[PDB]
């Protein structure tokens, strides 16, 4: 684009050479386009995707059953299972497990990994 | 959410990757013999002759990155390789001018479709309950309960980990007291409807919408 | 430093060339390609998707002010003002005026506006008829031809005008616009054929002559909504650019004042992107703004504060806030005027079109002990052989022309062929060959099957002759992929819901593709031929 | 405080665009040349920076 | 009561009918109106008060006649005075009335600046009358028009007619 901003500015008249900066107000006709089909009507663009997509979504409304935060709070009644987490039962084995298990432990580790990056 | 989104949409970008191949396939054939010599723009890092170089310029024409001067040097008149026993195509206009339109397109086509697939995330008020607010209770119901291991074991109102957002009044005492009690605050924090029937009305939406256990679901 | 310039993608490909220069072709290209896709590509789809979803969430939170409505609310009265204005025009004709009462039917008629769309498109072909060095007779042509249109186009302007009420042929925007258009038209006359035209006026004048395209695209009823949504909220759009504006003019002060005559290098001067007056010094930061040579404008303005040193090399801040929040910003005011007025614009559409759909409404060979058997074992043979026949041609060798692997590949082409013949040949069992109702035809798919296997077959028999018509016939043979869009039930569904966005989008390509001959015809008549140097 | 009260608030604005448009003009000539317009900017300035102070005092 | 032989046809308008804005639209509907019945409407212009029906000198024989016409087997009746069924619907003469009305209460009075500044202050007493025939409820209000172009509406004003024909 630079490149044909300035052979366009210097441009100076039917067949002949140029001229260092005959005319820059010439650069508004660049600046005009690069607004309208760069910059505003490829972002209409990415907007009417966005909007079309959002359209073929809602064909799936469904507005007899109420909002979707219920039906994604209905669809989490799989949700309250079991997690493991090995409670220790040695005494020798929960001290170590308590200091490792303590923010105490992750805040250090943390300032460790960020001294071993510098 | 976003790596969830990209690995639930394994099609869209195997579009791309398509138009990627056929793109590569033909810029070898239509220009793979152009002489390799810099002050141009097919030099020995840029040039058709192998397929993973092919790639390596569709991927530096698709980022936009003097895919026009790629252009200019396949036109035709260039010199033509030596192990070739002149080359350079016109094609090389609607190769290069129709691919960044295509690549274009597909890019925003599967962005977009990963967005929206995604979007009941984005647009998110963080206030009403969410899954977020519900994993933390799945961590602090484990912090009161070892793995699978509580019925009722309830005799504390120390469950208020449950910040502001889901005692006041002791509406806390009616929500516990009216798995099992995950789906009860489910339906009571929200506080949807208030009919004193809602229990039944429970029952009956869970049965229509519905495959578990209800024996004890409405209870 | 570096790794920011290759993730705004532009001069990533020189520091990666480098590279492959220092250390290999070998591994460098995993390090760039990578960059590229995870820290490109990846955070502007998350950037899109933050605007978006804060997008969505001020459109609902712009149902509380009701705007949607009252934009509908102007929508219909100024239908029915115009509906009405029909009731009182056709009422006035019962100093005999027996011509209007006719002349009105024939501009209703659809043969009048084929008639004067046929003369639009004349004006275009006169318009872009422009060329460097026409011959002398076609300069005489497009004038001509020029004045002509302009006097019928004048004639139909003073017809619709009278055949309807001036104070009812007002109200639409789209006439007053073409009576701007026809107005010019006639200045164009004046200026011309006084001869005190200039430059500007070559310029604008001409421009209104291309605008009267726009007298195509009436019909087309969602831009339609787009267009009157634009005028709606015009108050806000030209807030927003009057804001970018005024970042623009701030960084460009700045740019002055840091790097204002401080770019002269006693090399050659091929700074043309200086900062050294104002006006070019906001065609500079518009450059770095879109990102074009934000490298070297960032390397004349590190090596005028010395070279790479701590206190000079500090000047990176500015070309690194400037294109950070310089293109949030554009993409933010683009998004929300391309998001919240093409929103509401197709909500116009969806309530209206139904509207007045749900208005309308309420007013009112051998057929024997085939084999079809075990199509779940082909089903996947097909696609582990399709993808095997992919890799062949991508394992060809250009630049050798009797190489050894392309033997080797000839040998795979030629077993690849029969195989992919041998359901071609099963198929027959199967309903079709244009017998049984053709149901071989109905399914485009299968045909196209048959159509790349028989090209790669026709190559064979060319091959024979051993001609360069096969320099085609090859080529082609690159249609091999796509054969597993018939086979993936999967990849159907992407490539179906593509051409479903296509149509669906086409209304917006069309005004771009007709919004670019606007531009390319005013660069034509600007610069033809302005370009040459020696 | 009755000054706020008269719409002056229309020329500090207009000050503010003078002081945008003095900007403008000003050529940032290479090693401390100048011409006569940037001579004559830099008394506009202190004109500038008298009905700022002044303003600042009020305000 | 008995059908006097036929329905007579009155059309209130918009407003008052002695202000152009709204006697252009009866108008122009009665040209399309008589252009598709022949033999089927016979169309009348009448001018004094029948309002004061009963089923003044110059009322005195100015409602039978009407029913005259309309024995002659619908009817269209033209008047000066029926701007609201209420000073027609007193007596049962058992008529259908062409009910014009606007949807919108703002583009009456760019209507009135629509030709000329010279009727510009009757506009208040052109839009009281309307609404005042706003809230019309639709039984009383038997005739339905609410769209915009007249060929339609025209279309509209067809199927009325041949409830008996
Ligand atoms: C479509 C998806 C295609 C995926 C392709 C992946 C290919 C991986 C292996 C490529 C390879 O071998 O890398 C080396 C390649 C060429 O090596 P080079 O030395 O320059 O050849 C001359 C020998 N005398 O050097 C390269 O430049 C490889 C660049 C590959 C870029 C792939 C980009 C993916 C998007
Ligand atoms: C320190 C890092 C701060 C954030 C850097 C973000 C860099 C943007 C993402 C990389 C990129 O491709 O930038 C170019 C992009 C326009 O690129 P394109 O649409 O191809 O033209 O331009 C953009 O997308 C700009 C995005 C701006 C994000 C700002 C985030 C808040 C600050
Ligand atoms: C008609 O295209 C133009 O005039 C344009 C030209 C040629 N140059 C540039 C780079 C523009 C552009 O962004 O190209 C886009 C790239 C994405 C796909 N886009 C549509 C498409 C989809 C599938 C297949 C083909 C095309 C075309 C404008 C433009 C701006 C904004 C919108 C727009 N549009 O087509 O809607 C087009
Ligand atoms: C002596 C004055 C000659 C130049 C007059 C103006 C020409 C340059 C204008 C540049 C406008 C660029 C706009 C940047 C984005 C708003
Ligand atoms: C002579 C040195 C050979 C070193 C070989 C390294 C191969 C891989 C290097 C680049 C990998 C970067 C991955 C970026 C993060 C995904
Ligand atoms: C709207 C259709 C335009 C088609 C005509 C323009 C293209 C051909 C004119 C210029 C050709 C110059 C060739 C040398
Ligand atoms: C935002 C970070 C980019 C710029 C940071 C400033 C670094 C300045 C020092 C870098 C070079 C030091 C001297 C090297 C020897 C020539
Ligand atoms: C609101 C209008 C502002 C226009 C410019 C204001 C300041 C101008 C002062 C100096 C002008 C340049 C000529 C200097 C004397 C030759
Ligand atoms: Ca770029
Ligand atoms: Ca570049």
């Amino acid at each position: 684009w630079p490149e044909l901003l300035y052979r366009s500015i210097d441009s100076h008249t039917e067949d002949k050479g140029p001229i260092y900066n005959y005319r820059v107000e010439i650069s508004i006709f660049f600046i005009i386009y690069i607004i309208i089909i760069a910059f505003f009507m490829m972002n209409i663009f990415v907007g009417f995707v966005i909007v079309t997509f959002q359209e073929q979504g809602e064909q799936e409304y469904k507005n007899c059953e109420l909002d979707k935060n219920q039906r994604q709070c209905v669809e989490y009644a799989l949700k309250a299972r079991p997690l493991r987490r090995y409670i220790p039962k040695n005494q020798h084995q929960y001290k170590v497990w308590y200091v490792v298990n303590s923010t105490y432990f992750e805040y250090l580790m943390f300032v460790l990994i960020l001294l071993n990056t510098i | 959410t976003f790596i969830k989104s990209f690995q639930a949409l394994p099609y869209v970008a195997l579009l791309i990757v398509m138009l990627f191949f056929i793109y590569a396939v033909i810029g070898m054939q239509v220009f793979g013999k152009i002489a390799l010599n810099d002050t141009t723009e097919i030099n020995r890092n840029n040039n058709f002759q192998t397929f993973p170089q092919a790639v390596l310029l569709l991927f530096r024409c698709a980022t936009g990155e003097a895919w026009q001067d790629i252009m200019l040097a396949c036109m035709p008149g260039k010199k033509c390789a030596p192990e070739s026993e002149p080359c350079g195509s016109s094609f090389a206009v609607f190769y290069f001018i129709s691919f960044y339109m295509l690549c274009a397109f597909l890019i925003i086509n599967l962005f977009v479709a990963v967005i929206m697939d995604n979007f009941d995330y984005l647009t998110r008020d963080w206030s009403i309950l969410g899954p977020h607010h519900l994993d933390e209770f799945k961590r602090i119901w484990a912090e009161y309960d070892p793995e699978a291991k509580g019925r009722i074991k309830h005799l504390d109102v120390v469950t208020l980990l449950r910040r502001i957002q889901p005692c006041p009044h002791r509406v806390a005492c009616k929500r516990l007291v009216s798995n099992a009690t995950l789906f009860a605050l489910v339906r009571t924090a929200l506080r949807i409807k208030t009919e004193g029937n809602l229990e039944q009305a429970n029952e009956e939406l869970r049965a229509i919408i519905k495959k578990l256990l209800d024996q004890v679901v409405p209870p | 430093l570096t790794v920011f310039q290759c993730i705004t993608m532009e001069g990533w490909t020189d520091v990666l060339y480098w590279v492959n220069d220092a250390v290999g072709r070998d591994w460098p290209w995993i390090y760039f390609v990578t960059l590229i896709i995870i820290g490109s590509f990846f955070v502007l789809n998350l950037v899109l998707g933050v605007l978006s979803g804060e997008f969505s969430k001020e459109r609902e939170k712009a149902k509380a002010r009701g705007d949607f409505q009252k934009l509908r609310e102007k929508q219909q009265l100024e239908e029915d003002l115009k509906g009405y204005l029909d009731w009182i025009t056709q009422a006035e004709d019962i100093w005999n005026r027996f011509c209007r009462r006719k002349c009105r039917a024939a501009v209703k008629s659809n043969v009048f506006y084929w008639l004067v769309i046929f003369l639009v498109f004349l004006n275009t072909l006169t318009i872009a008829s422009e060329h460097y060095n026409q011959p002398n007779w076609l300069t005489e042509v497009q004038d001509t031809a020029n004045k002509a249109l302009l006097a019928l186009f004048t004639a139909e302007m003073l017809l619709k005008m009278y055949s309807l009420g001036l104070q009812a042929y007002f109200v639409s925007l789209f006439n007053r616009f073409d009576c701007f258009v026809v107005c010019g038209g006639i200045l164009e006359t004046i200026l011309v054929e006084t001869k005190i035209m200039s430059p500007l006026g070559i310029s604008v004048l001409r421009c209104v002559r291309l605008l009267r395209i726009f007298k195509i695209t009436r019909y087309w009823n969602s831009l339609s909504n787009l267009v009157a949504s634009l005028l709606n909220s015009v108050r806000s759009i030209a807030s927003l650019l009057l804001l970018l504006f005024l970042f623009i003019i701030i960084f460009s002060l700045l740019g002055m004042q840091l790097f204002g005559g401080k770019f002269n290098f006693d090399e050659m001067q091929t700074r043309r992107s200086t900062f050294d007056n104002f006006p070019q010094s906001l065609l500079t930061v518009f450059q770095i703004l879109t990102g074009e040579d934000w490298n070297s404008v960032m390397y004349d303005g590190i090596m005028a504060y010395g070279g790479p040193s701590f206190p000079g090399m500090l000047v990176c801040i500015y070309f690194i806030i400037l294109f950070i929040c310089g293109n949030y910003i554009l993409l933010n005011v683009f998004l929300a005027i391309a998001v919240d007025n093409l929103a509401d614009a197709e909500s116009l559409t969806s309530a209206q079109k139904e509207e007045e759909e749900e208005k309308e409404r309420k007013k009112l060979f051998r057929l024997q002990c085939h084999r079809i058997v075990n199509d779940t074992i082909f089903t996947n043979l097909i696609l582990f052989f399709i993808l095997l026949s992919s890799i062949s041609l991508a394992a060809e060798d250009p630049v050798q022309h009797t190489s050894f692997r392309n033997h080797i590949l000839f040998y795979f082409d030629i077993v690849f062929t029969t195989i992919f013949t041998l359901e071609i040949i099963l198929k027959m069992t199967a309903y079709g060959a244009f017998l049984h109702k053709g149901s071989f035809c109905r399914n485009y798919f299968n045909i196209l099957d048959l159509l790349v296997v028989s090209v790669s077959l026709i190559s064979f028999g060319i091959q024979s002759s051993a001609i360069n018509v096969v320099k085609i016939l090859r080529v082609l043979r690159v249609l091999r992929p796509l054969r597993a869009i018939n086979r993936a039930k999967g990849l159907k569904h992407v490539v179906q819901c593509v051409f479903v966005a296509i149509r669906t989008i086409g209304n917006i390509v069309i005004v771009t593709t007709l919004l670019q001959f606007m531009f390319a015809c005013i660069g034509v008549q600007l610069f033809k031929g302005k370009l040459y140097t020696c | 405080s009755i000054v706020e009260w008269k719409p002056f608030e229309i020329i500090i604005l207009l000050t503010i665009f003078a002081n945008c448009v003095a900007l403008a003009i000003y050529i940032p000539f290479p090693e401390d040349d100048s011409n006569a317009t940037n001579s004559n900017l830099e008394r506009v300035e202190y004109l500038f920076l008298i009905i700022f102070t002044v303003e600042a005092f009020l305000k | 009561d008995v059908v006097p032989s036929m329905r007579p046809v009155v059309l209130v308008g918009p407003s008052l009918k002695g202000y152009e804005v709204t006697d252009m639209m009866q108008k122009a509907l009665f040209d399309f109106l008589k252009h598709r019945f022949e033999g089927r409407i016979s169309i009348t212009r009448v001018t004094a008060d029948i309002s004061l029906a009963k089923r003044l000198a110059e009322v005195q024989s100015e409602i039978e006649r009407i029913f005259e016409l309309a024995r002659t087997l619908l009817v269209v009746l033209d008047a000066d005075t029926i701007n609201h069924p209420a000073q027609l619907s007193k007596t049962s003469l058992a008529p259908i009335i062409v009910y014009v009305k606007i949807s919108s209460p703002k583009v009456l009075q760019r209507l009135i600046k629509s030709r000329g500044k010279s009727q510009a202050k009757h506009l208040n007493v052109q839009m009281v009358a309307a609404d005042k025939l706003a809230q019309c409820p639709p039984e009383l209000f038997d005739v339905i028009l609410d769209e915009n172009q007249l060929e339609d509406a025209c279309e509209h004003l067809a199927d009325y007619l041949e409830a008996y024909w």
